[PDB]
RNA sequence: CAGGCCUUGACAUGCUAGGGAACCCGGGUGAAAGCCUGGGGUGCCCCGCGAGGGGAGCCCUAGCACAGGUGCUGCAUGGCCGUCGUCAGCUCGUGCCGUGAGGUGUUGGGUUAAGUCCCGCAACGAGCGCAACCCCCGCCGUUAGUUGCCAGCGGUUCGGCCGGGCACUCUAACGGGACUGCCCGCGAAAGCGGGAGGAAGGAGGGGACGACGUCUGGUCAGCAUGGCCCUUACGGCCUGGGCGACACACGUGCUACAAUGCCCACUACAAAGCGAUGCCACCCGGCAACGGGGAGCUAAUCGCAAAAAGGUGGGCCCAGUUCGGAUUGGGGUCUGCAACCCGACCCCAUGAAGCCGGAAUCGCUAGUAAUCGCGGAUCAGCCAUGCCGCGGUGAAUACG
């Protein structure tokens, strides 16, 4: 009756529970659209199931913490796509080719000494 | 002027701290100060003995100082004469229960701080620095080391123009973490000035 | 400025001499190093010599210069201009 | 760079129209990494051009792009003791970049007070063949033809 | 903006509080 | 029946978190297994050279690793036997209830 | 404008003005002298005159050395000229083919 | 003016403001770490030796 | 720097002689330092029912050695660092060639991020570098389950709060994992191009790491150290001043010139850290800075804490303005013995230049740049717009 996946992006972690139904979606105690209200980035989160037509087929209970809304959005995108592969193993094809099943390791590069930021160097006047 | 200290680079990999204990924020400094004063006294007194390492331990109001040395006898004395004398000089300073151990240095010619001090002694005796350095390295390799490198910098032989002389044999892979390399430094005070002596001994890789 | 909850600061050793001169009738010159002391109503009409690091500067206190500090009237830098 | 021909970043298709070209345009609008702002401005503009002229915004946008693409450009090359403006064909990748760049820049030289509006209107003119954006393209091309004589210096 | 004390943004940048940025 | 372990070396910490958890599991009954409390890291950043050369540093850190073990069903069989256990030097123990 | 530094030395406004009249020879080439910077210094062997100047066609960096501070300055000028003349004419070399 | 200063820094002052940390090792008044009682140079010198408990080269 | 003072001296080791030791507490003079001085009881092993007699526990007073010097020399030096340069290099042993400096190897063909590796070769090996071994991050597992978590069932004061559980998240120790290993193709090989599998692919991203040497590089002011120089002073204490000066000139930065913006109000989403004369919930007084109450937290418990950009609404309407927030007036707060020179903060008023910057010039190749805020060391307070970290949002472009 329940289906699960773990999404991570940057510093955001999302626990997502897929349970069949009509499509209601909840993030941390609120509707999807309540929590991501005013964010174009949002509907990208529901993209894995749109790939396998599970759009309206599932309700989703979802936790989210750490990072920021966009990273959280990307985290969700991952987990619910793990949940789908879990809900059906043959879902891998038509999910892996969209690279929805992979986690990007791109995170904040550390601040280095001698620099102003990670790579931004201090301005020098040779002469 | 570049190279990283070969010991600090290997702490908790091939090499272990010399003051092993825990202390909280309010206390750390005071223990550390006493720790260094312990080393201060012992570094002067135990020099003639052949001091290589000085390990220090702490629990609560009690501390155990383990002295590594080439000449254990010069530390202990006659049946415990100096060894007893030490605890009193010690726990006077410490002001607490100061356990003093001694332990053998199995091969002083495989102990880098020892090799270093010996050459420093040799060059305060106006010996031929280059001949000395080749010797030191020859000793360390004979004693079985996988490699050795010894360096002397300063007014060598009294010359006005400072120079650096070194010699090496076998392997000394200072870039390799898992390579065990003992390192030691010795200061040679002369009439014309200070010479620095550095000894690298490659015991083997782990 | 200094908290009103706290005092109106005078170095006591400066102040004491003021009241001493007030009683007997003022005034001799008062050499002080107390730049930090407030001019206080009791000081008015006196002339206090304020050390600026080098010289003691004679300052005749008036009704206008009460609220201030003693240092404010013995400038510490010699500047006559540039070029 | 020196070693190899770098890899063109594949963009993620935009949420509303599913278009890599739209995404690219958004980023060009985007100042200070405020993409939400950037997204609104375009989509707001997409709303406006529909009100003013009832068509498909997507159709307008894409038509405006094809109109600002320089097919030929000049690139300098100092041959001998003089810098010749050599006429060159523009790679399709570069045609795109220049088109989207000029579109936004010309947009933001316009006098009306809101960005979405400027972005709207410029896309309307460029679709019809007017506006500073197309002027840029026309000019770049004219320079190229003007120096057709140096087209053998092409590398 | 960030340089004006009499505004919210200015008090943030400066890391203080007051009428224009209360806690 | 709380035991809180704090050391600068985690090999000698996990060493001792193991042995306390073994000792009271022997003389029973229940040891709540060694929970690894998040580490508090104290960093020191220094200029390598003694004079100028600001843009060149070296990073040093001091890590205090924390462990927690709970002996649930105590039975002073454990309490007395615990009083003598071979604890390394780089570790500090706290017991509370 | 033009900056002059006298490292661990005292000099006069006169001497400073002298240097300015000496650098002035570079005005010959009718090109922009941007932030010329002269550093006067004393070694055991003699004086050292350093200079870094930027121009639309590159930088000039030169060091002059001599027992006589004025000669040291003059040689600095000589080295600077030779550089400036190369900067201003090197491009003309390959006008053909 | 040095040894007199490493001394005057020890004696308690006339006012508690005038107190300031000196490096207990070399007497340095600047860049003195409270936690160690050491300056940045000594901090580095002892740490490289391994004579600072738990302290190690930090890399991430 | 000025002025007021001290002379084995603020500090080490001494040896000698007087005092009493030792430690505390006041008085005078003074800006303070210092000078002056009035207090008060010294254990010991000792002849001690007795004056009395010490020794050295530590001080005091007078000496003599000596101290002390951030005085000079980084061109006498050690140490440590900067730089070329994370560049791919620098050499040695033996043999061979050359009268000799020196060559060879190390060159050559291919290849690599690389003196990387392959093939060839009067060269055959070896070392220091390269790489790897180490740390962080990305997937997964094992072991653990509180102070952390809450899928499901009960209570639910309406808050993971309670029962309960450790699944999940996490936290932090140990492992697994990628090797061009596998298929297609080119290759003499080394490798290169493409594919699949996979969280990850051809060093996965970042870090630590810097060869022989160069710059007679930097530091005698962090420390050490040769030598030269000072000795009622080139040593030492104090009060005050200065290091904050201001016709000018350059370097690094902050905030800006505005509508992709500014202002108000409401409403979300981090990480890493720090915290017992500390971090401060919550309450109340104040427009506020702050003040007075007062709980919690040796802190995965409690606190700093609110992250900001964002989101939702409302105002501004292109103006030197509801842009900008300099300058100055006035009133207060807090730290501190003390904010005149010379602190930070709050409030009222003032509301400058600045309409995007000449010649010239800096950074950055992807979670980068840009932009947004958060922390920490130092620290009574702070002149931090600095520095070292931390996450949020998140591009453009590379023909060559
Ligand atoms: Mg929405
Ligand atoms: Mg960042
Ligand atoms: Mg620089
Ligand atoms: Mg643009
Ligand atoms: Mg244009
Ligand atoms: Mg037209
Ligand atoms: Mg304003
Ligand atoms: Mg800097
Ligand atoms: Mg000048
Ligand atoms: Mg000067
Ligand atoms: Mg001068
Ligand atoms: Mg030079
Ligand atoms: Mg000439
Ligand atoms: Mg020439
Ligand atoms: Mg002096
Ligand atoms: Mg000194
Ligand atoms: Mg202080
Ligand atoms: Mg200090
Ligand atoms: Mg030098
Ligand atoms: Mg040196
Ligand atoms: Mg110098
Ligand atoms: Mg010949
Ligand atoms: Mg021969
Ligand atoms: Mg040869
Ligand atoms: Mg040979
Ligand atoms: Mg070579
Ligand atoms: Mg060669
Ligand atoms: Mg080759
Ligand atoms: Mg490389
Ligand atoms: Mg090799
Ligand atoms: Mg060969
Ligand atoms: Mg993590
Ligand atoms: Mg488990
Ligand atoms: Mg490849
Ligand atoms: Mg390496
Ligand atoms: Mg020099
Ligand atoms: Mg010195
Ligand atoms: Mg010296
Ligand atoms: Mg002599
Ligand atoms: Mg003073
Ligand atoms: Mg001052
Ligand atoms: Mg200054
Ligand atoms: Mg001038
Ligand atoms: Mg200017
Ligand atoms: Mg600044
Ligand atoms: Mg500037
Ligand atoms: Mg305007
Ligand atoms: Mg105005
Ligand atoms: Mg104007
Ligand atoms: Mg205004
Ligand atoms: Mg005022
Ligand atoms: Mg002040
Ligand atoms: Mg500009
Ligand atoms: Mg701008
Ligand atoms: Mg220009
Ligand atoms: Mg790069
Ligand atoms: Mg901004
Ligand atoms: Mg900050
Ligand atoms: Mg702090
Ligand atoms: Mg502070
Ligand atoms: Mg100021
Ligand atoms: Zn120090």
């Amino acid at each position: 009756e329940q289906y699960y996946g773990t999404g991570r992006r940057k510093e955001a972690v999302a626990r997502v529970f897929l349970r069949p139904g009509n499509g209601k979606v909840t993030v941390n105690g609120q509707d999807f659209n309540e929590y991501f209200q005013g964010l174009v980035r949002a509907v990208a989160a529901l993209e894995p199931l749109r790939a396998v037509d599970a759009l309206g087929h599932f309700d989703a209970y979802i936790t989210v913490r750490g990072g920021g809304k966009s990273g959280q959005i990307d985290a969700i995108k991952l987990g619910i796509a793990r949940a789908l592969v879990q809900y059906n193993p043959d879902y891998r094809a038509k999910l892996k080719p969209l690279g929805f099943l992979t986690r990007d390791a791109r995170v904040v590069e550390r601040k280095k000494y001698g620099k102003h930021k990670a790579r931004r160097a201090p301005q020098y006047s040779k002469r | 002027g570049n190279k990283i200290h070969p010991i600090g680079f290997r702490l908790g990999i091939t090499r272990d701290w010399e003051s092993r204990w825990y202390a909280g924020k309010k206390q750390y400094r005071h223990l550390l100060l006493e720790d260094q004063r312990i080393r201060g006294l012992l570094e002067k007194e135990l020099y003639s003995a052949g001091l290589a390492r000085v390990d220090i331990e702490r629990a609560a109001d009690n501390v155990a100082v383990t002295v590594h040395v080439a000449k254990p006898g010069v530390v202990i004395g006659r049946g415990g004469e100096r060894i007893r004398v030490l605890r009193e000089e010690l726990a006077k300073l410490t002001g607490k229960n100061v356990a003093l151990n001694v332990q053998e240095v199995q091969n002083p010619n495989l102990s880098a701080p020892l090799v270093a001090q010996r050459v420093a002694e040799q060059i305060e005796r106006r010996f031929a620095v280059r001949r000395a350095i080749k010797q030191a390295v020859q000793r360390v390799m004979e004693s079985g080391a996988k490699g050795a490198k010894v360096i002397v910098s300063g007014r060598i032989g009294g010359a006005e123009q400072a120079r650096t002389e070194w010699a090496a044999q076998g392997r000394v892979p200072l870039h390799t973490l898992r390579a065990n390399i003992d390192y030691g430094f010795a200061l040679a005070r002369t009439t014309y000035g200070v010479l620095g002596v550095k000894a690298y001994i490659f015991l083997g890789e782990v | 400025p200094r908290s009103l909850k706290k005092g109106v600061f005078v170095d006591d050793h400066l102040l004491e001499k003021v009241l001493e001169l007030n009683a007997k009738g003022e005034k001799r010159l008062i050499k002080t190093w107390s730049r930090r002391s407030t001019i206080v109503p009791e000081m008015v009409g006196h002339t206090i010599a304020v050390y600026n690091g080098k010289q003691h500067v004679p300052v005749y206190i008036t009704e206008n210069m009460v609220g201030h500090k003693l240092g404010e009237f013995a400038p510490t830098r010699t500047y006559r201009g540039h070029g | 760079a020196r070693r190899r021909r770098a890899e063109v970043r594949q963009l993620q298709p935009d949420l509303v129209y599913g278009d890599v070209l739209v995404t690219a345009f958004i980023n060009k609008i985007m100042r200070d990494g405020k993409k939400n702002l950037a997204a609104r401005i375009f989509y707001d503009a997409c709303k406006i051009i529909q009100e003013k002229t009832g068509q498909e915004p997507l159709k307008v946008f894409k038509q405006a792009v094809e109109n600002v693409k320089p097919r030929m450009e000049v690139r300098s090359r100092r041959v001998g003791g003089a810098n010749y403006q050599v006429p060159m064909e523009v790679s399709p990748r570069r045609q795109q970049s220049l088109a989207l760049r000029w579109l936004v820049q010309a947009a933001n030289q316009r006098p009306e007070r809101r960005a979405a509006v400027r972005i709207a209107h410029e896309l309307m003119d460029a679709a019809e063949g007017k506006g500073g954006a197309v002027k840029k393209k026309e000019d770049v091309e004219r320079m190229a033809e003007a120096n057709r004589a140096y087209a053998h210096y092409r590398w | 903006g960030k340089g004006d004390r009499r505004t919210r943004r200015g008090k943030i940048w400066r890391g203080t509080y007051g009428k224009y940025r209360p806690r | 029946i709380r035991i809180k372990l704090r050391g600068f070396d985690h090999k000698t910490l996990d060493a001792s978190a193991q042995k306390i958890v073994e000792a009271a599991r022997r003389s029973g009954a229940q040891v709540s297994g060694p929970i690894p409390l998040p580490t508090r890291v104290r960093r020191f950043t220094v200029i390598r050279g003694p004079f100028k050369h600001k843009d060149s540093r070296e990073h040093f850190e001091l890590r205090t690793h924390n462990r927690l073990v709970d002996i649930i069903n105590p039975n002073r069989k454990t309490i007395e036997q615990l009083m003598t256990l071979d604890l390394p030097t780089g570790v500090e123990i706290e017991i509370k209830t | 404008t033009m900056n002059i530094t006298s490292k661990q030395m005292e000099i006069t406004p006169a001497i400073r003005q002298h240097v300015a009249d000496r650098l002035a020879k570079l005005e010959k080439w009718q090109t922009h002298l941007i932030n010329p910077h002269i550093i006067l210094s004393k070694e055991p062997q003699g004086f050292v005159a350093d200079a870094t100047i930027n121009t639309p066609n590159g930088v000039l960096v030169a060091s002059g050395k001599h027992e006589d501070m004025y000669t040291a300055i003059n040689e600095l000028i000589n080295k600077l000229e030779r550089q400036l003349n190369k900067l201003q004419h090197k491009g003309e070399a390959r006008r053909a083919a | 003016a040095r040894k007199a200063l490493i001394e005057k820094a020890k004696r308690t002052p006339k006012f508690k403001v005038r107190a300031y940390t000196r490096c207990v090792r070399c007497g340095r008044a600047r860049s003195v770490y409270r936690f160690f009682g050491l300056c940045r140079i000594c901090l580095r010198e002892l740490a490289h030796k391994g004579q600072l408990p738990g302290v190690r080269k930090a890399s991430w």
